[PDB]
């Protein structure tokens, strides 16, 4: 049961731990060393009152503290102010925090809970929550504590703010033994189709693919005070990737919806056409968020509190740098030596991690770009307020403009991948499977047509009653749309002549035509290919029928998984395949059977979701460079087609159908 | 009893009335019928949970339900604001069914089945036009308006704390929650060095107030139709505007800049930190930079270009220069000595009294709509209005004073026209007003901080009972009493009134003023009746018979009023100088007769259901210009009037 008081340090993160929590009405009983001032000569007393009613399951007694965390950084965060790792004071509190927890004795159960009970008592509430995530998913006795719903704990990143004045009248007039009716989140509540962009807010605020974001970013993060949280297998090279294949994903839906690909954010001092007006409120610090109108500017950051002191022409000198390390295929280190540039190195010059080669000369561009974009309402603390929803990594793929950063850092590795003296197009020997080839593919749907992806519209359940500070308990809902697929099978038939008996199928599709209604240049097209998944299977000689379920995914994690019914990060099944049109758009289908003597690694719960998010504790699960065969542009083919004629490959046109039509989810309560 | 029932309506606006209401656990036996569509189906249910332990039930009378289509077209969960031309439409519906009860039980069975249904702020803006209007219903004061909806008043900041010492402090003392005074702006902004009076909760009231007793547009014409309401309207604001630049001279800042050109950028942003628990999001700010933009809004019934205001504004300057407006059927009306400056600002605001609103707009009222949706002109965005949208919030952002600043430019331009007074009409034949000054340190007012508790009680929904004191920061002055000394040498009784004003002695340059501009610096402090003996007279009147302000323990209805605490600017720390001045005019010239009235506060919010009480030009005799744009207020002064120079010495100190 020392798991369970584990898990309900979660619950109810603006609540002080006077009072009980959990759904059973739990009393962590609290001694003198647990206190704050706020509660100094009433504290225990309160909380004596609290467990001494009727309705209490239980009573955790703390283990002693024999020495008293410090934190002299970390305690200068106020409790009601909101919380960003893109604010360098900010990552040393949470880099000071981790550090505490994650150095208690191993096994020494009872210690690390009072030690964390301590940090939530003295912390900002988004602080301990992230410190203690990192803490959990690291430590190596933790293994058996769920970490808790990301979205039941703080919703507001997540929800509408109108949905909670209508949730704190549930909880109080329906009585927690009887089913509160959920809410029902409007499908246009940041806008309307008045605003062009609005078109995509059903994917770009998805709870599913922000949930996503957020763990990603949880497993690899760029910044720790050891290194080995950091330096976890290929992750500058995943970084690339990851972002990659989330703007090759906006770039199909944008196609799906009348829009362009989207236009990268690279004349700094240029106005900033796109607004966005979240709606979010923080329930911790009581602010909205502040929104983004259009045609505001980047200005000089002069923010001290936040650690933020950076100009434009620092960004600008700092991407000089990169850009010249690209064209001569160099970086400099600090002792003015140098070495080859490559993609895992790139990626952690970029983001920056503190694994960057030189953070002096190349700074941390694309951690400023979010803070720039985040503060141009404030950029020197005038106003009193603070950052933009871009800033936090559960909430910036909300934003239209997120895509435009993420399009310039894309197009800055897209530059380096293009470069001859950095990185080679693949050669036939890398290409080919010698022996296998690919005679058919198809998908095929349970209800429907040959070569045919149907989609619809989904409302699913959230429980947001664990977010709800001071609130009466018992579940309340909140109901939202989101799209959805109809389930489906790959089949791909493949006579084998050759020795193979092993091989890595590698399954991607992309637009059939570009916004002009036109076949796409391969060159164009590589980057608009967005991987749907990547498995090994055995091959026999002569003739071979591969079948793959769409619920088999190696990129995606279940429903379940992604909320209540690494287990968090993973793209949510219900957003696998583009949304395409009510009549029907066409997508191309590309298979490919690679050699598994250069796919191999060899190496020695949950559904673990490898494309994104490799695994814990082990190698990247694929030696290819990441996003292969279509990372880099051929050297023999100007179009997918001719690309597509090797043995070992096939190409399929394919139609993504949508129903327009609502059905509830079937897992709701 | 079913009268003061209808109290029970302005505690927890956001709790269906079918819980326990107040501190005392009364119910009301609301009918299932009633019950809200999501609520209908566990009707027994609640009614049994809300009625145990409740210490008495109080009956819903059965009756004929009236059509609500208009009134629900308002969200539940919306802004409320007079200012919005839909929002005007369904307030004088809601009022005209609430008006139009027979007696008080039905109005308190409407009331029960309006509350779960219509939009809370409107609700409460309804029920009290109503409270105050229909006769069943006098002697019943409105619940102080800041109580009911706090977080209109203070940081959203306060209600966090709030709700966690209502929730987790069960037992024993409870401290009073922090109202920090400095919150919207850092001191690296200007105007935040008078944020102390734009976001005091006593003006802002006083804002609420005065509008909710002076509305522009009701459910009938008599609601509106008050004694000189377009003059009092350029009064009060007029003075406002006065009182706000005393405290930007104090504060080191030029006197505000009206916008008065309508594409210019608005260069003061303004983020108002508040939240709406009704709303249940967040007031949007106004970005540094922002201009009007054309407005198209579909749920507003708002649709018109910034182009429209320089077309009213141009109609304006033309009456004026003619002295006479269009008339509908293609004649002009002249505005007249008497009522033009009425004529004016019902023209301007404007009113449904309106000579002729169809040419002359709603000049006034669109700018706050302007002001309010910069950031979302045609509702694209999905966002409500800024704290310039409503106004119980409006005073707090730096804007509102530039706009009023323009409206007053132009009430001004007509002021300037008017024949200066001659001495005849300012003289009193025998009464000589020898000096006037301020007893004590002579002639020196103080000021300082004060702290004072409001209670969030009764506003803080889905929160257990009892007390939840928050504790505010304001300007306050020392008490202190004016003597005046009037010589009557005539041989009889006479009666005077005494008016009492003080202005700057210098402008934002430091530079002495002539009387054309001071006049318009002339901030009143007091008029009143006074008694005069043959010969020699000493009047004493302390300053807390103010007819100008309330006191602060009064926040019949009797709530319109500017508070006491912001009787006088806050000056500075070296002392800020002021002329004091006092006249006394004929009060058989200026007094009407006319019949329990509460009579409080009459010079800026006059006597309501009666006659402004004073037949001279609101801000007499300040309104009208000399014909000499180099004369000064000793120039000014007739033998009836009397100045005193005087400093206001402002203490960085805090007392409780
Ligand atoms: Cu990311
Ligand atoms: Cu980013
Ligand atoms: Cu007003
Ligand atoms: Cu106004």
């Amino acid at each position: 049961d020392i798991f369970d008081s584990f898990e309900l340090l979660y619950d109810r993160p603006g609540e002080p731990m006077i009072n009980t929590k959990g759904e059973d009405k739990v009393l962590f009983e609290l001694t003198e060393q647990f206190l704050t001032p706020e509660y100094a000569n009433n504290g225990l007393e309160l909380n004596n009152r609290f467990g001494d009613e009727e309705e209490v399951s239980r009573k955790i007694i703390l283990k002693n503290l024999d020495k008293i965390p410090e934190f002299p950084k970390a305690k200068q965060l106020p409790n009601d102010a909101d919380f960003s790792l893109f604010l360098p004071s900010h990552q040393e509190m949470a880099n000071e925090v981790i550090d505490v927890l994650m150095s208690v004795t191993e096994n020494q159960l009872q210690e690390l809970l009072s030690t964390c009970v301590y940090a939530r008592i003295n912390l900002n509430p988004q602080l301990f929550n992230y410190c203690y995530t990192v803490a959990i998913m690291h430590r190596r006795d933790t293994g058996k504590v769920r970490v808790q719903n990301y979205a039941e704990i703080f919703p507001a990143k997540f929800l509408d703010s109108q949905v909670f004045t209508q949730a704190r009248e549930a909880a109080a007039v329906i009585p927690k033994t009887i089913p509160r009716t959920p809410i029902i989140i409007p499908r246009d509540y940041t806008a309307t189709d008045l605003e062009e962009e609005h078109r995509l807010a059903y994917w770009r605020e998805d709870l599913g693919i922000n949930l996503h974001h957020w763990h990603w970013h949880l497993v690899y993060p760029f910044s720790a005070s050891d290194e080995k949280i950091v330096a976890k297998d290929r992750r500058g090279e995943l970084f690339f990737y990851m972002h990659q294949q989330i703007i090759a994903r906006y770039n199909c839906e944008r196609l799906c919806n009348s829009l362009k690909r989207v236009k990268k954010f690279s004349d700094w001092r240029e106005p900033i056409p796109e607004a966005y007006y979240p709606k979010l409120d923080s329930l911790t610090s009581a602010r909205g968020w502040p929104p983004r109108q259009a045609g505001m500017r980047w200005q000089d950051l002069k923010r001290p509190v936040d650690g933020l002191n950076v100009t434009i022409d620092d960004m600008e000198r700092y991407r000089r740098n990169i850009e010249e390390a690209i064209a001569t295929g160099n970086v400099i280190l600090p002792d003015k030596s140098t070495k080859k540039l490559d993609i895992d190195m790139l990626g952690n010059m970029m983001e920056a991690s503190v694994l960057s080669p030189n953070r002096d000369l190349y700074g941390s561009i694309h951690n400023n770009m979010h803070s720039f974009s985040a503060y141009m309402h404030d950029p020197e603390h005038r106003y009193l307020e603070s950052f933009g929803v871009i800033a936090d990594e559960a909430t910036t793929m909300r934003d239209p403009f997120f895509y435009r950063v993420h399009a310039w850092v894309d197009d800055i590795f897209q530059s380096f991948k293009e470069a001859p003296h950095n990185v080679r197009p693949y050669s036939r020997s890398q290409l080919e499977n010698p022996g296998v080839q690919v005679t058919s593919v198809a998908v095929e749907s349970a209800g429907g047509q040959q070569n045919v992806l149907n989609t619809f519209w989904m409302q699913s359940d959230v429980n947001l009653s664990k977010g709800l500070d001071f609130s009466d308990r018992g579940p309340v809902y909140a109901r939202f749309t989101h799209l959805n697929h109809r389930p489906f099978r790959y089949v791909i038939k493949a006579n084998n002549t050759a020795s193979a008996r092993r091989t890595t199928v590698r399954i991607f599709i992309a637009p059939k035509t570009d916004e002009r209604n036109l076949p796409w240049a391969l060159s164009d097209q590589r980057k608009m290919f967005i991987e749907m998944d990547r498995f090994v299977v055995p091959l026999s000689a002569g003739e071979n029928t591969i079948t793959r379920q769409s619920t088999e995914s190696s990129l995606t994690i279940p429903f379940e998984q992604t909320f209540r019914d690494y287990c968090g990060c993973g793209w949510p099944q219900h957003m696998l395949v583009p949304k395409g049109t009510v009549g029907g758009v066409a997508y191309q289908l590309f298979v490919m059977l690679s050699n598994y003597e250069l796919d191999k690694i060899e190496q020695p719960s949950c559904v673990e979701a490898s494309m994104f998010c490799g695994l814990k504790d082990k190698k990247y699960p694929d030696a290819r460079p990441m996003g292969y065969p279509f990372d880099r542009p051929s050297n023999s083919a100007t179009n997918i087609e001719d690309f597509s004629a090797m043995s070992n490959m096939g190409l399929q046109d394919i139609v993504i159908k949508l129903s327009d039509v609502t059905e509830p989810n079937p897992r709701n309560p | 009893d079913a009268k003061n029932n209808l109290l029970y309506f302005f505690d927890r606006p956001n709790e269906p009335c079918f819980m326990q209401k107040g501190e005392d656990k009364v119910v009301f036996e609301i009918p299932d019928h009633y019950y809200p569509d999501k609520y209908k189906s566990l009707s027994n249910t609640l009614s049994n949970r809300f009625g145990n332990e409740a210490t008495k039930r109080i009956p819903i009378r059965n009756i004929t339900l009236p059509n609500l289509e208009v009134p629900m077209q308002l969200p539940y969960n919306d802004q409320f604001s007079l200012f919005v031309p839909k929002h005007r439409t369904m307030a004088a519906k809601l009022i005209d069914i609430f008006m139009g009860m027979r007696d008080v039980e039905d109005l308190q069975s409407v009331c029960s089945y309006c509350q779960l249904r219509i939009n809370p702020y409107m609700f409460n803006y309804c029920l009290s036009v109503a409270i105050l209007h229909r006769p069943d219903t006098k002697g019943l004061s409105i619940p102080t308006f800041a109580e009911t909806f706090p977080d209109k008043f203070m940081d959203s900041k306060v209600f966090l704390r709030a709700r966690e010492v209502s929730n987790v402090v069960i037992s024993g003392s409870r401290m009073p929650v922090n109202v920090p005074i400095n919150y919207t702006a850092n001191t690296t902004e200007p105007e935040q060095r008078v944020a102390y009076f734009r976001e005091d909760i006593g003006i802002n009231l006083h804002h609420w107030h005065w509008h909710l007793v002076y509305p522009f547009d009701s459910a009938d014409r008599s609601i509106v139709n008050k004694d000189r309401r377009g003059e009092l309207f350029y009064y009060m604001h007029q003075q406002i505007i006065g009182r706000y630049n005393v405290e930007r001279m104090c504060n080191g800042l030029p006197q505000v800049k009206p916008f008065s050109d309508f594409s210019a950028p608005i260069e003061e942003g303004y983020f108002p930190k508040l939240d709406s628990q009704v709303a249940s999001r967040t007031w949007p700010p106004r970005f540094a930079g922002s201009v009007f933009r054309n407005l198209d809004r579909t749920v507003d019934q708002v649709k018109i270009d910034v182009r429209k205001l320089f077309t009213w504004r141009d109609q304006f300057l033309e009456a004026i220069q003619k002295m006479a407006i269009k008339m509908p059927n293609g004649r002009e009306l002249p505005l007249d000595e008497v009522t033009g400056i009425d004529m004016l600002g019902n023209l301007m605001e404007s009113s449904i009294i309106s000579p002729n609103r169809g040419y002359y707009g709603d000049l006034h009222n669109m700018g706050h709509v302007f002001a309010a949706y910069t950031h979302d002109p045609d509702h694209r965005h999905l966002e409500q209005f800024g704290v310039m949208g409503d106004s119980a919030t409006a005073m707090r952002d730096p804007f509102f004073y530039r706009w009023h600043r323009f409206v007053d430019d132009v009430f001004n331009i007509y002021k300037e026209k008017l024949t200066p007074y001659t001495n005849e009409r300012l003289d009193f034949p025998g009464v000589r007003v020898s000096s006037v000054g301020i007893e004590g340190r002579p002639n020196t007012l103080r000021t300082l901080w004060q702290q004072s508790t409001v209670e969030l009680g009764r506003g803080l929904d889905f929160t257990p009972r009892g007390s939840v004191l928050a504790r505010f920061t304001h300007l306050q002055h020392d008490e202190f009493q004016y003597v005046i000394e009037v010589n009557n040498t005539t041989g009889g009784n006479l009666m005077g009134t005494v008016r009492i004003f003080m202005a700057p002695k210098v402008d934002d340059n430091g530079q002495p003023m002539s009387f054309n501009k001071q006049r318009r610096l002339m901030i009143e402090l007091d008029k009143f009746s006074q008694a005069l003996r043959p010969g020699t007279n000493t009047i004493r009147r302390r300053s807390v018979d103010s007819s100008v302000t309330i006191p602060y323990e009064r926040t019949d209805f009797c709530g319109c009023g500017w508070p006491h605490h912001m009787l006088i600017p806050k000056g500075t720390a070296q002392g800020y100088p002021v002329v004091l001045f006092v006249m006394i005019s004929n009060w058989n010239n200026d007094r009407i007769e006319q019949d329990g009235s509460c009579n409080d506060a009459a010079s800026y919010c006059g006597i309501r259901d009666r006659k402004y009480p004073d037949k001279q030009a609101m801000g007499y005799p300040f309104d009208r210009k000399m014909a000499n744009d180099a004369a000064t207020l000793s120039d000014f002064l007739r033998p009836n009037m009397a100045v005193r120079d005087c400093s206001i010495q402002f203490s960085d100190t805090t007392v409780e």
